[PDB]
């Protein structure tokens, strides 16, 4: 697993930036191109790599699902791209504008809504950035160049406090502040200055996404038991891994020094957990090709639908 | 003397045209000049009028927004009303200068007004006054004009009803002999400074003329809309060579050739776009040096290898690469400590561009425009070079809810700070800061002329004159006439105001209109930031991935084709990562159908930062 | 004996892990104090320069300036010792005491009150009272009482942020980032006069004191009885325009037992002599006897003559990188012995000492 | 100048979280580097040893030995920086760069290709090239480029696992579990002569250079003109016999501009002096001045003479367990100043530092 760390890490990083504004088809095409490039220069990478399985852990995945995001894989990838950009402010492009509720659920009452069409915009924005509350901006196609410093992050380190110049007077910021931009028009004109400096993410629904959602629907309706079994076994495997790590930490802390019944019970629990892990792996090895059979079974319906 | 803009070189063509111009102007006949933008119609016009004892000169410059009030104000300064209009001089007649007659716009119903005013003046021999409705007689005031052909994007053709009453002349580009003689005179004048190389005047002039001819013949308007070479570029080349030799060290022949090559690089090929075009330019330089200056022991004439700096010493001389890089590094560290901080990485292309922008900024009335993709480091480079030279940055904070009032008040405050308070300012102009064409024509007025007369009228004009008189009495200069105060003010403004233009997407309609403006294209040096070549990307990636542990696995060197390796030949896994990222970026920008649009490299930098952070974790 | 000139090569080389900012000399024993950019403060022996005597990390950022004074107390109750203050970019200045017996730094106290980074600090004694003055980026040229530890008089002489100061008696002149100089009266705070003529930010400006016995000096000898009763005649400047200018400080409307008053017709500085030849910003200057010792960012330290006004000697390529600060010994004070040494500090993490 | 014995009381008592395996010294700054058994590499400065400056996980198994060299590039294109290389049982040879400005480690690259425990690593610099030499327990001595990272030349010089490496000039002596130590050139990789006379594995061997003007040194003066032209005469070897043998390399058949050939009659080293009177295993031997320094496993370190060869000062109760390492400053290279401070290691999770 360490022979392929450099290959698997570069694919995640290159996925966060370049592939924000693409649908499923050219995303897969560029992933094929990237894999060919990595194989050309002899840099090893995981053949069974999945972006969700590499970055989106179970806890944050459940947190995003309970907030209100759709169960589509593409929306999960875009959500992960949006909330893993510490340096570049993300751009939200969704006609449905549903994700405002998702961000409000994620940040609780700290979510404060601002719009570029307002009139008391600059005062409340500078008050919020002085407080450090999270700010979400609507109607991004009418960009106001008064926040160009916030977009470019061109602060200066005046003393021990982070210092920025917005508008006509000096304002101070704090580390807790985060900014988001939400837009509604897919064809709305965007300035190049903002476009090349923000993480442009497209929350839309294309024909390939139509095919994916139809495959999801027919999978969750025709055979719901197998999908529920897959979700249950994945969650059980994650829970078993966490329990194995906790039991290993306890066993090492109890038996690394210098035995008693507690150490023997810990060893028995570790043996049982290892046997359970082996049984779960053996069971999961006979369940993955069923999904290949299903996707070979339910693609003509996708072609008809498109 | 070559710095002064009144100096002309008499050849056969200019004296022939002066003779026939005197013949036409004596004939009580209207005169119209029409030639290419590099013909020097204004030069020959000024030389003919200002050196004749039978005629005078009046200053009128037509623009898109021009009414008869400007003409009335201009004629009021030189003429008088007795109702016959009579010039002040009773011997020398008055010649009405009207340059760029094609520049005023048509009305809402397909007609132009000021050209009909000129038609009435030179046809009905007078005009009707508006406020008192009185007829005016004119007896000895003629009208002259000089405008480009209307086939270019931005000149509106005037009707035949005006051109019927005026004679028309065509002033084509001078032949090789005339240019050779003129620049022979210029090079003898410039070599009078250093007499040790006076025998090389003819090969230098021949090389410059041949280089200009080849540059005009090779790169045309069809490839790029801003490839409008002209003899004005040769004049600017000579001026640059003079301001380089004057502030230079003891001069040798090899250093002379290097100085000429660097000046040619920074005056002729800084507007090129394609890589193969730059290769053709360097081939042209090699061929010209081989043909006309057979000198041995001459080094590389690449753009990076021609580094002339005034920063490292008291005089303009060539400096080594490593010392210049270290000096720029430490100066940029001090600048980002004192001012806004940006994680900037040092590369040779930015060194070349910072030296060329420093050369451009030190010139008198030096203005330039930057053409490059977004996040290519243009505004930060301009701020850095302005802080290096003691300039003051006046960045126009223009938002969407803005109008002409904010623009004119910003310009007025900048002009007052430049003139009254005696502080040099470096003004930046962004593409997004010019919303409507009114700002564009305001910039046209500010750059083509030396000031904006629209800003100072009425009480503003009176308080401007009062402040100018106060400053003149403060400095103890014997100036009393309003004309002396005004032209001293515009001289101070032209001496203490350098403006730069930042353009992101030149393919866009607004950028195309701005670069197609004739008043801004000729007076500003066209600098093409362009896209990053593979070497610059490789250097940036190598300097950004060195801070992270990368080699931790057994790596087998992969044998790939020569053209597939952009970094220095592969030996480590870091070079493999850099080459993979560059190949991905090129393929991705190829498959997004960007066309000939510039490619923003911010994706590369963001990917590198995310890569190093994630691999560290 | 006052016309000593360092030889063409350094006597010894001192290695410091980071960029050297400020260097000062112990006025009684050959000990060199060196500040860093990582925040460390060092101390070295001149006869044994292999390893430092002691080091101490008191600030989280770089030290900008430092000076050394050996106190003199008339009463026998107090003990004479040494005071070191290191103005640093971490918003604070600290006071240290040299321990002769243990050869170990002992921090006395720390002052506060600046709203931005401090760039220069100077110390002096008038009559059995030690005062510390500092200038910072908030334009507040502050003063302090060493025994009390409290602020006394804070004033702002300039719009842009002041950079360097110098103090003598009750008069303080200060360079600033607005390329202008200005005297300010230390007890009152009124701006007596202003100076203009440079075209770049001011780096370092210090006084030109009087001297008792000399063959002839054209820049330190007082002219008339008014100057003799005043005490200050000329001042010297060093800015980023690669020039060193010697100025004449104008007379105020002085009154006996009263504060100085500015002269409406004579409140402007007068440029006397200009110098040029440095290839970059003149970082720091020093005056001893009749010779002007100055540095630059051209990896060199130049020696200038006050009378004839040209560079008598040049020390080119003294450091791989920039040169930061120099130091000599105070010659106008009888308490301090003007020894024959001069020490430099470069940006290339090396410190050179010139002796004999 | 080169005869400064440390004092009885050690200057610093550095606390380490685990047992110390190897210690090297910075050649320009008073900063000591400590390698632990867990693989931690510590950045300790002497004047305040309570807190580590930096500590990164180099390897995961036990680090065996390390060397520190200060790079010296004759071209201004490359800025000189420190290089720290570590070897362990993890089949890895990690290389670190120490930046003094940020006082933290920075891994450059790791060298791979060995198949067993790497024992010793030494650095040496050419005019513009840097090379890394290493040896595993698989009887393989390798050559690693600093920047390329490839393996240039490998060979098998012994029939048992090797534990000692020295590279000075273009030769190498490797002491295995067998007594056999051999000299092999780099361009050819051919053994010349074999050493015998110890009844246990040889742990550490280093050469002895030609010292400068010295009054009465005995084992460093050039004996014959041909030996002086060759440039290296003597050697010092360890053993588990509680003794140290100083050897003598016979001259090989040296021919101009070609790889030389060994001598059949002179294919064996000569024993000059035996260092008897020791009480345990001798781990590390390093040489400086008139005094040869060695470390004892029996809770002590002994430094004996070179001219007369007996005790002058014996250090006891420094560490309660087995002393592992020590580092005399190299007085043999003009690029480094031989300052007066010592450092010793041990197995008691501590390291003692001597200063002056
Ligand atoms: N006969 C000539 N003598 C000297 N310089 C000339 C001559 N003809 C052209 N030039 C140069 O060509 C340039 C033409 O500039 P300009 O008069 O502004 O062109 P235009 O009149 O077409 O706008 C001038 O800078 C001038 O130096
Ligand atoms: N090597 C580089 N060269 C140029 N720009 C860079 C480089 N690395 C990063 N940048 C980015 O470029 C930005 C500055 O570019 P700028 O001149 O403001 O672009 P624009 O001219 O489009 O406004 C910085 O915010 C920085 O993030
Ligand atoms: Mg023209």
């Amino acid at each position: 697993t360490s022979q392929e760390l450099i290959g698997n890490c570069i694919i995640s990083s290159i996925y966060e930036t370049y592939f924000g504004h693409l649908n499923e088809r050219e995303r897969g095409d560029m992933l094929v191109i990237l894999k060919r490039l990595l194989g050309k220069f002899a840099v090893k990478y995981d053949v069974n790599y999945r972006f969700i399985d590499y970055l989106v852990t179970l806890d944050e995945k459940m947190k995003w699902l309970e907030c209100g995001l759709d169960k589509n894989d593409y929306f999960l990838e875009n959500m992960s791209i949006v909330m893993n950009s510490q340096d570049a402010v993300p751009f939200l492009l969704d006609p449905s504008s549903h994700m405002i509720t998702v961000i409000s659920n994620y940040y609780g009452n700290k979510t404060v809504l601002l719009s570029f069409l307002e009139e008391g915009f600059v005062k409340r924005l500078e008050n919020a950035v002085r407080f450090g509350s999270v700010v979400i901006i609507q109607d991004g196609e009418f960009f106001d160049p008064i926040i160009s410093r916030l977009i470019s992050r061109e602060f200066n380190h005046a003393g021990n406090r982070v210092t920025v110049e917005i508008g006509d007077h000096e304002v101070d910021v704090s580390g807790d502040f985060k900014l988001f931009i939400h837009s509604c028009d897919p064809s709305g004109d965007i300035p190049i200055f903002l476009r090349s400096r923000v993480r442009l993410v497209h929350f839309v629904t294309n024909k390939e996404s139509i095919e994916t959602r139809i495959f999801d629907i027919t999978l969750t309706e025709e055979n719901a038991e197998m999908q529920r079994k897959r979700e249950d076994l994945i969650k059980l495997n994650t829970e078993y891994r966490l329990k194995l790590k906790n039991l290993e930490k306890r066993l090492l802390e109890e038996l690394n020094n210098s035995e008693n019944d507690e150490l023997m019970v810990t060893l028995n629990n570790l043996k049982k957990e290892a046997m359970n892990i082996e049984k779960k792996l053996s069971e999961s090895e006979e369940f993955f090709p069923q999904f290949d059979n299903l996707v070979e079974e339910y693609s003509i319906i996708g072609k008809h639908s498109v | 003397e070559v710095m002064r803009p009144d100096i002309v070189i008499p050849t056969i063509d200019t004296i022939k045209h002066e003779k026939i111009f005197y013949d036409l102007l004596n004939s009580k006949r209207g005169i119209i000049l029409c030639g290419p933008p590099g013909s020097g119609k204004t030069m020959i016009m000024n030389n003919a009028l200002r050196n004749s004892s039978l005629y005078d000169v009046v200053g009128i410059n037509f623009s898109k927004d021009t009414t008869t009030e400007h003409i009335l104000s201009a004629l009021h300064r030189h003429t008088n009303y007795v109702l016959t209009l009579l010039p002040k001089s009773d011997i020398k007649n008055l010649v009405l200068f009207c340059d760029e007659i094609n520049l005023p716009k048509l009305d809402k119903y397909g007609s132009q007004n000021v050209v009909l005013f000129l038609r009435q003046l030179m046809e009905k021999q007078g005009f009707w006054k508006t406020p008192e409705n009185k007829w005016v007689t004119i007896e000895r005031i003629h009208i002259v004009g000089a405008c480009n052909p209307p086939t270019d994007p931005g000149r509106i053709p005037m009707s035949e009803r005006f051109t019927r009453h005026a004679a028309i002349l065509y002033l084509g580009y001078p032949s090789g002999k005339s240019l050779s003689q003129i620049y022979e005179i210029y090079y003898k004048a410039i070599f009078k400074l250093v007499p040790e190389f006076r025998s090389y005047t003819e090969p230098f002039a021949r090389a410059s003329v041949h280089l200009y001819n080849e540059c005009k013949a090779r790169y045309s308007t069809g490839l790029q809309s801003h490839y409008l070479f002209s003899p004005r570029e040769l004049t600017r080349l000579v001026r640059g060579v003079y301001t380089a030799i004057n502030t230079g060290p003891r001069q040798t022949l090899r250093s002379l050739i290097r100085l000429w090559a660097y000046e040619a690089w920074r005056i002729f090929a800084d507007r090129l776009v394609g890589v193969k075009e730059k290769n053709s330019f360097e081939q042209l330089l090699y061929e010209t040096v081989d043909k006309y200056l057979p000198n041995q022991d001459l080094g590389n004439i690449s753009s990076t290898s021609l580094l002339f700096s005034g920063l490292l010493s008291l005089d303009f001389k060539e400096v080594n690469k490593t010392d210049l890089v270290n000096f720029i590094e430490e100066r940029f560290k001090t600048f980002c400590d004192e001012e806004l901080e940006v994680p900037m990485v040092i590369h040779e292309s930015m060194v070349d561009h910072i030296l060329r922008i420093d050369r451009a900024l030190k010139q008198v009335q030096g203005h330039m425009m930057l053409i490059g993709a977004s996040r290519t480091g243009k505004t930060i480079l301009t701020r850095f070079v302005a802080w290096l030279n003691g300039l003051k940055i006046v960045q126009p904070k223009i938002h969407r809810h803005s109008n002409l009032s904010d623009f004119d008040m910003i310009l007025k405050k900048a002009i007052s700070d430049c003139s009254l308070k005696e502080s040099r300012t470096c003004l930046i102009i962004d593409e997004s800061n010019i919303l409507e064409t009114a700002f564009l024509e305001r910039m046209n007025t500010l750059l083509a002329n030396a000031d904006i007369p629209d800003l100072f009228q009425g009480e503003e004009y009176d308080k401007l004159l009062n402040n100018l008189r106060n400053k003149t009495r403060s400095l103890g200069l014997l100036l009393d006439t309003e004309q002396e105060l005004y032209d001293w003010f515009v001289g101070e403004i032209a001496k203490n105001l350098h403006v730069v233009f930042t353009i992101c997407d030149p393919t866009n309609n607004k950028s195309s209109a701005m670069i197609s403006s004739p008043a801004l294209f000729n007076r500003c040096i066209i600098n093409w930031m362009g896209d990053w070549d593979t070497k610059t990307m490789s250097q940036v990636a190598n300097n950004m991935v060195d801070v992270v542990p990368m080699e931790f696995t057994d790596f087998i060197v992969p044998e790939v084709n020569k053209e597939l390796v952009f970094t220095e030949p592969i030996q480590t896994i870091r070079d493999a990562v850099v080459n993979i990222l560059i190949h991905f970026d090129r393929n991705f920008y190829q498959k997004m159908k960007v066309g000939v649009n510039p490619r923003s490299p911010g994706y590369f930098i963001d990917g590198l930062r995310a890569l190093v952070k994630l691999v560290t974790a | 004996v006052l016309k000593w000139i360092p030889r063409n090569l350094p006597s010894c080389l001192i290695n410091v892990e980071s960029s050297v900012t400020s260097v000062k000399l112990h006025p009684n024993l050959p000990i060199v104090f060196v500040a860093t950019d990582h925040g460390k403060l060092y101390a070295f022996d001149l006869f044994n320069y292999t390893i430092p005597l002691a080091s101490l990390q008191s600030h989280t950022k770089a030290i900008t300036s430092m000076d050394v004074l050996f106190t003199n107390y008339t009463n026998s109750s107090k003990k004479n010792y040494l005071v070191i203050v290191t103005a640093s970019k971490d918003l604070q200045i600290h006071v240290f005491k040299w321990v002769s017996e243990e050869c170990k730094f002992q921090q006395i106290r720390s002052l506060l009150g600046h709203e931005h980074i401090v760039s220069a600090v100077k110390i002096w004694q008038k009559n059995n009272d030690v005062h510390i003055a500092s200038c910072s980026r908030d334009q507040t040229v502050k003063i302090w009482d060493f025994h009390n530890g409290w602020s006394l008089k804070t004033f702002q002489p300039h719009s842009q942020w002041v950079r360097s100061i110098d103090v003598l008696g009750d008069y303080i002149i200060s360079g600033s980032h607005d390329t202008t100089l200005r005297l300010t009266h230390w007890p009152s705070g009124n701006g007596l006069s202003v100076g203009t003529g440079h075209e770049f930010p001011i780096e370092k400006v210090k006084f030109i004191h009087f001297i008792e016995d000399s063959p002839e000096i054209r820049f330190r000898t007082p002219s008339t009885d008014r100057y003799k009763n005043w005490g200050m005649q000329y001042c010297v400047s060093a800015s980023r325009d690669r020039t060193i200018k010697i100025w004449e400080i104008p007379l105020p409307t002085l009154m006996a037992h009263r504060a100085p008053i500015p002269n409406p017709t004579d409140s402007n500085f007068r440029c006397v002599l200009t110098l040029k030849g440095h290839l970059s910003w003149v970082r720091d200057i020093s005056i001893r006897g009749q010779y002007l010792f100055s540095c630059a960012d051209d990896k060199s330290v130049r020696c200038w003559d006050l009378n004839t006004g040209q560079c008598l000697h040049v020390w080119e390529k003294l450091h791989t990188g920039f040169v930061n600060c120099l130091d000599l010994d105070v010659d106008f004070d009888s308490n301090v012995t003007p020894r024959q040494m001069m020490v430099t500090g470069g940006l290339d993490c090396k410190s050179n000492v010139f002796m004999r």
